């Protein structure tokens, strides 16, 4: 029954409209749901705009008037120029003729602010179409009307505010360059009259509503107006004094002054410098006398969250940091300005204690700016010694676990502050440690934060000072753990001890007996059943090793063997209690040390001894699983194999090229294992169906294949002897994986195969051209069929597929030349298929492959394959690129679509395409490719966007082809085209902008 | 005080 | 003299494990998560009936609340060695006791096995 | 005691998935674009009593926008969503904000960077500064891993009730209650459920 108003044959039953509108806004359930759908079909009716006359005049529901203003807004925005001219006067008179009335009835002027604001915006949409060419007297008549009614004078401030935003703040993407410039110039030419009305309103008071709405409009003006309007009038003193006193105007005034601190002014006028000092002195005085003194506990205020205190403290931090980053030098030399400078920073100190992550980052950025300057600029740091001293404590007490981005910022500021005063930093940290020991501030969170702070300043003190500092800290931490009761407490303190120790490798390097003691403590902690201790001991072990590895590989004075040998000997008992992933980290740590041994025979010996346990377990399994493949039907056997390979991956990760001898020990049997596993998976899918791929049994089997491919990829990516990779590794690898991939059902194909192949082609692809051909033959057509029915299925295969085609196109392009013409056509189809993905990982590769393929064809010169390529696929690539540029669903790829299009267009306007791109029947002989390209593009655009005039398409194409050697201008012309297709009657001269 | 620090750490254990 | 300025207390915790709870959408042939958090075995002290109470992390909303009936049987899922599937006839996590086919997954096979033992050691108590 | 929450942001940023996770606990893997808006009541239990959000989950794709800014009328709070793996969704955040505050001039607003669970993050933390001058609360969230998924509602609850110490609390759990004519059908639904593999078997839970 609610679907009656959708019938435009009758007249609009406004009373029925206000019912369905209220059913939508105030109702619920199914009665609200379809009423919403009826309002969608009504609003989206192409003729609903002419019924907005009745709704805005007859309805009593303000939401209904709002909805119809939207219907109007779509009309003004997209079809205004198509209207009969008298309709444009009707709408324009109507809209001016309602705002006139809503401002006179004080009831509706304070009851329906949404509706008047929505009407103001509708008016601004008309001004963007008609003003000032067909409305030269808008601004003068706006000023005159303001003097009659306070309600209209305030609303005119709302109109000007929105106008400034539409023209200067939100135009770049929503209008053409030409139309934006026209509007900016028009506002600029008449701002003198706008400013006078704005200034006199602010000086003569007195309506708070009128004043605030004027200040809100001033905020927008400050984005673009010239500085003389601010510094050559008295407006700075009004903002920094009068309007800072009342809380109604306080927030907006503070935002205006923040924008003032960013104005473009001249830095050589000492008068302007004093005005910049003056408004800051006034603003800080008003804050100290009307809001809170510099000693106030801003942390407590912010946490109480009264009124708008949080937003005010946020704006104050923004104002102080913005001003001081630009102007603090104005306050640093004059002795009379020293208290102002230090009070402003003292407010920032108090602001920095607030418990508000995002606000802290804002102040932390300023502090970074300050302390970096005190570190490099002469004679500056003595001014801020007491500011800096407090900042040290604020940063130490708010240190986060090492967001990682925030920790880096805190560490950088704290390191600067330690250079500025090493002695003060040590005293603060030792004192905080004492308050941890006496228990006044003892807490798990508190001791961890301090350890992070202590660890963050590593390498900033002299080695001797560092030595006695570290010793004091470890000793006190050791005493703190000694006095604490319970495993929970003593695990936290022991972890912190390890964290700090791990953070100071310069100290560990110079004290081997201490370093040995640490490592043996870690090995002891690897038997600790308490949660997290084993993880901590492993993470500390590998961290210390990465920094002190040289001291494990050499034979230390006082001993018989490098400590690495001592670690390898006891490796079974050291790791016996660890989880497999922890054992893999341990082995990786050992691999780091071993790679430091540059005697080949000694390094290979360490490698083979480190690999003794996994090699023995490997040899037995390869024995018993070969005789005979039933043991792979054991879950326990599958885990042991996966864990053996992961160990090799871990060690290969840290050893790279050095890993080759160990790879050769297992390589040939590993690939055989890969085959055996591959058969068992295929068998299980045959016996149980596709669901077998979801079973634990098969997932454990595919894990083995995956780890094998990752091991091979890991070595080849880091190998140095490429010759051995080609002649020893690549061929057995391809025989083991290509055919097995091609001949499995889609659900049993591991996308890791494509990723492994990508690595091989990346590293040695230039050396195995028949290998690359075999890769394409085995994976191309079958993978393409998995992914060319939708954009959803097989996400990994999709990403790896185009990664693989990208590298093959880069490094062995000849493989695509050897494809049969039908297969080369699927290659082109597949590239364009990647254009249409909203997946960024597919789309960017698809566009890059296209660009790189065009370049590969260009480099071939004037030969039959390059000639046939343009005849077959040039306009396909121009058409498909244009399609994604203009469909509004691939905006993330605009830049690379533009680049590719310009390459395609420039090929023709330079005459590198030797063939004619046309059939010699459809166009006269001798016709250039440039003339045919314009004709083709004009027809394609005329059918794809029929609402455009021929003139628009021709002017657009003319500017586009002329600009195909200037990416920034070319992209500007594309953006202008993307705006004009959104509406009717776009000005074709707009394309002469550049 | 480096030799004392070494022994103090060797004595560190989690259990009472 | 100076003047100076959940309805779970009546229960005991038999078992507590972290788990993710799934409900089967039969009309879509799809498993749907209902919650992640602590699964607790709660015996009432005044009836000794053991229940399943599970609340989502952070929001603390109940995603499972039902009696560990002795007729329920734990069946494995085809794609998991750390999950159990079973039908539940009266669960009052979201109002009225509705029937549900549940799946519950744990961090490891050990916890899944231990859960089954405790789930059976709870059907014994609700038999008497 | 109910509040109207409008949820805006580009298509595909996960607005609907975020709401569904709060409504049912599920994670919807598919992208089915919202058409216009989808209203849902959402209730939380606090130490100050229950609070109900009428979540107006609006549509991000422009062709599916429906009333667009008409959904914002009389909204009392809002969430602006973007995708940290999609730079363009963060570039549009000022556009959503402008449209929202022109209708709702003084409401608490949360800016949410969704999908932080994806390793290849394109919108880096130090690049996200738009909330600062607009006085929005910002949160990294992931509807997939539920990282910070309750924070946007907890913060809004605190603003709308006026109590900074409001907390989510466990609602009370009443005792659960205790035929052969359904034995064959419940067994039918069970055997299909067992032979439908559970999703995300590589996740830690
Ligand atoms: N990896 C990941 N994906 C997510 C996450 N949240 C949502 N998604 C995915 O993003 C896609 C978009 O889903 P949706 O919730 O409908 O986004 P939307 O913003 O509501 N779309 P629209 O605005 O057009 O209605 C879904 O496929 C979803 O699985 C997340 O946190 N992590
Ligand atoms: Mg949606």
């Amino acid at each position: 029954s609610m679907e009656g108003i959708l019938d435009f044959s009758n007249d609009l039953d406004i009373a029925l409209l206000d019912q369905v509108v209220s059913t939508f806004y105030q109702g619920s359930g199914v009665q609200q749901k379809q009423a919403q759908e009826i309002l969608t079909k009504f609003q989206d009716n192409p003729d609903a705009w002419q019924k907005a006359d009745q709704i805005l005049q007859f309805s009593t529901n303000p939401q209904s008037k709002f909805i119809a203003l939207s219907i109007l807004d779509k009309l003004i925005t997209r079809k205004w120029k198509l209207l009969p001219n008298d309709h444009r006067i009707g709408i324009r008179n109507f809209v001016v003729g309602m705002i006139i009335s809503m401002c006179q009835d004080d009831e509706v002027f304070k009851t329906q602010k949404n509706l008047i604001n929505k009407s103001d915006l509708t008016l601004v949409q008309i001004l963007k179409q008609e003003w000032p060419q067909n409305w030269p007297e808008f601004i003068p008549e706006l000023i005159g009307s303001s003097s009659s009614s306070v309600n209209v004078c305030e609303n005119n401030m709302i109109v000007l505010k929105l106008l400034s935003e539409e023209v200067f703040d939100f135009s770049a993407e929503q209008m053409t360059q030409a139309k934006a410039l026209h509007l900016k110039n028009s506002m600029s030419k008449e701002f003198e009259q706008i400013f006078k009305l704005c200034f006199q309103v602010l000086e003569q008071g007195s309506s708070s509503s009128l004043i605030v709405a004027t200040l809100e409009s001033l905020l927008r003006y400050l984005h673009w107006i010239p500085y003389r309007y601010i510094y050559e009038t008295n407006i700075l003193e009004l903002l920094s004094t009068k309007f800072m006193t009342s809380p109604d105007t306080r927030a907006i005034t503070l935002k205006c002054l923040t924008e003032v601190s960013n104005l473009k002014i001249p830095q050589d006028n000492d008068l302007i410098k004093r005005q910049t000092v003056l408004f800051f002195q006034n603003t800080l005085q008003q804050i100290a006398t009307s809001v809170m003194p510099v000693t106030a506990d801003l942390k407590a205020t912010y946490a109480n969250a009264n009124g708008n205190d949080q937003s005010f403290l946020q704006d104050l931090a923004m104002f102080l940091t913005t001003y001081l980053a630009r102007n603090r030098a104005l306050l640093e030399s004059d002795e009379s300005l020293r208290e102002l400078l230090l009070n402003a920073h003292q407010y920032l100190i108090q602001l920095s204690k607030i418990e508000e992550r995002e606000l802290f980052k804002t102040t932390l950025d300023y502090w970074h700016n300050l302390v970096a300057d005190l570190f490099y600029e002469p004679l500056k740091k003595h001014i801020y010694e007491e500011i800096c001293s407090q900042l040290r404590l604020v940063i130490i007490e708010n240190m986060v676990r090492p967001t990682i981005q925030l920790y880096k910022s805190e560490r950088e500021v704290l390191v600067y502050l330690t250079h500025l005063n090493v002695i003060d930093t040590e005293e603060i940290m030792i004192s905080k440690l004492a308050r941890q020991i006496d228990g006044s501030e003892w807490s798990w969170h508190n001791i961890n934060t301090l350890s992070w702070a202590i660890g963050s300043i590593s390498g900033t003190m002299s080695e001797d000072t560092e030595k006695r500092f570290v010793v004091t800290v470890i000793k006190d931490l050791l005493g703190l753990c000694e006095q604490k009761r319970g495993k929970d407490n003593k695990a936290v303190v022991a972890s912190d001890i390890m964290y700090v120790v791990g953070q100071y490798p310069r100290f560990l390097k110079a004290h081997w007996n201490f370093l040995r003691t640490v490592i043996l403590k870690l090995f002891k902690f690897m038997h600790e059943t308490h949660e997290g201790v084993q993880d901590m001991a492993c993470d500390t072990f590998i961290k210390i090793v990465q920094k002190c590895k040289y001291h494990f590989v050499i034979q230390q004075p006082r001993e018989s063997e490098p400590f690495i040998q001592t670690i390898i000997r006891d490796i079974q008992k050291t790791t016996a209690d660890l989880q497999p992933q922890q054992v893999h980290t341990f082995y990786k740590a050992c691999g780091i040390i071993i790679s430091e041994e540059r005697s080949v025979a000694e390094r290979n010996r360490l490698l083979s001894d480190l690999m003794q346990l996994p090699n023995m377990a490997w040899d037995t399994i390869v024995e018993q699983s070969t005789a005979n493949p039933t043991l792979l039907l054991d879950s326990e056997t599958v885990k042991i194999i996966a864990n053996i390979i992961k160990t090799n991956v871990a060690v290969c990760t840290s050893m790279g090229a050095d890993f080759y001898p160990q790879l050769g020990h297992i390589y040939y049997n590993m690939l055989q294992l890969y085959r055996a596993v591959s058969s068992m998976i295929s068998a299980q899918v045959a016996a149980e169906g596709l669901i077998a791929t979801k079973t634990p049994k098969v997932r454990g089997l595919r894990t083995i294949k995956k780890e094998i491919l990752k091991l091979v990829e890991t070595y080849i990516s880091k190998a140095r002897n490429l010759d051995d990779v080609v002649k020893v590794l690549v061929e057995p690898l391809l025989n083991a994986v290509l055919e097995d991939y091609m001949n499995n059902v889609p659900d049993a194909r591991d996308a890791e195969v494509l990723n492994c192949m990508t690595t091989v082609v990346e590293k040695v692809g230039h050396m195995i051209p028949q290998g690359v051909i075999l890769i394409l033959q085995s994976v191309f057509e079958c993978t393409l069929d998995m992914i060319n029915k939708d954009f959803t299925e097989y996400p990994e295969h999709r990403v790896e597929f185009y990664k693989l085609l990208k590298v093959i196109n880069e490094k062995s392009f000849a493989a695509f030349l050897e494809l049969p013409p039908a297969a080369f056509k699927l290659f082109v189809d597949a590239i364009c298929w990647a254009f249409k993905h909203n997946n960024r990982d597919v789309e960017v590769n698809g566009l890059q492959i296209a660009l790189d393929l065009v370049k590969n064809i260009e480099r071939m010169g004037n030969v039959p394959f390059a000639n046939e390529f343009h005849k077959n696929y040039f306009f396909i690539f121009v058409s498909e690129t244009f399609f994604v540029l203009t469909d509004s669903d691939h905006k993330s790829g605009f830049s690379k679509q533009a680049l590719l299009l310009m390459k395609l267009i420039s090929l023709v306007y330079d005459n590198k395409i030797s063939v004619p791109l046309y059939q010699e029947a459809e166009v006269p002989q001798g016709t250039s490719n440039q003339v045919y390209l314009s004709q083709y593009l004009a027809n394609m655009l005329s059918n794809a966007f029929p609402h455009l005039t021929s003139e628009q398409i021709a002017s657009f194409l003319s500017a586009l082809t002329k600009q195909c050697k200037d990416l920034v201008v070319f992209k500007g012309t594309l953006r202008d085209f993307l705006v004009q297709i959104k509406e009717v009657g776009g000005d074709p001269t707009d394309y002469l902008f550049a | 005080a480096l030799e004392a620090l070494q022994k103090k750490l060797e004595e560190l254990e989690l259990d009472e | 003299h100076f003047e100076p300025v959940t309805m779970e207390e009546d229960e005991e915790v038999l078992y507590k494990v972290r788990a993710k709870l799934f409900r089967f959408d039969a009309d879509a042939k799809e498993w749907k998560e209902r919650g992640t958090g602590d699964c607790k075995f709660l015996k009432n002290k005044k009836t000794n009936k053991v229940r399943i109470l599970m609340r989502r992390d952070k929001t603390l909303k109940i995603c499972a609340n039902h009696i560990i009936a002795p007729e329920y049987t734990l069946k494995p899922n085809v794609g998991s060695d750390r999950s159990w599937v079973y039908a539940c006839t009266a669960d009052i996590a979201e109002g009225e006791a509705e029937a549900f086919t549940f799946a519950i997954r744990f961090g490891s096979k050990e916890n899944a096995d231990k859960f089954k033992e405790e789930f059976e050691k709870a059907q014994e108590i609700n038999k008497k | 005691v109910q509040f109207k929450l409008v949820l805006v942001g580009d298509g595909g940023t996960g607005k609907t998935t975020f709401v569904k996770r709060h409504l049912t606990g599920e994670f919807e893997k598919k992208y089915v674009a919202t058409l216009g808006v989808e209203v849902h009541p959402l209730v939380f239990h606090t130490n100050r009593g229950p609070i109900k959000f009428n979540v107006w989950d609006t549509a991000g794709q422009e062709k599916f926008g429906g009333l667009r800014d008409g959904y914002y009328i009389q909204a009392q709070c809002a969430i602006i969503m973007f995708d940290v793996t999609s730079r363009v969704t963060y570039k549009n955040v000022p556009n959503w904000h402008r449209d929202l505050v022109r209708v709702c001039e003084n409401i608490p607003i949360v800016l949410c960077g969704n999908k932080v669970d994806i390793k290849d993050r394109k919108v880096k933390a130090k690049s996200i500064v738009f909330h600062r001058k607009k006085n929005l609360q910002y949160y990294d969230i992931s509807a997939k891993s539920n990282y910070n998924f309750e924070k946007p509602f907890l913060w809004l609850a605190r603003k709308l009730i006026g109590d900074p110490n409001l907390e989510f609390v466990a609602m009370p759990a009443l005792a659960p209650p205790e035929d052969p004519a359904l034995a064959a059908q419940y067994e039918h639904d069970l055997e299909v459920a067992q032979t439908t593999a559970l999703p995300d078997e590589d996740d830690d839970l």
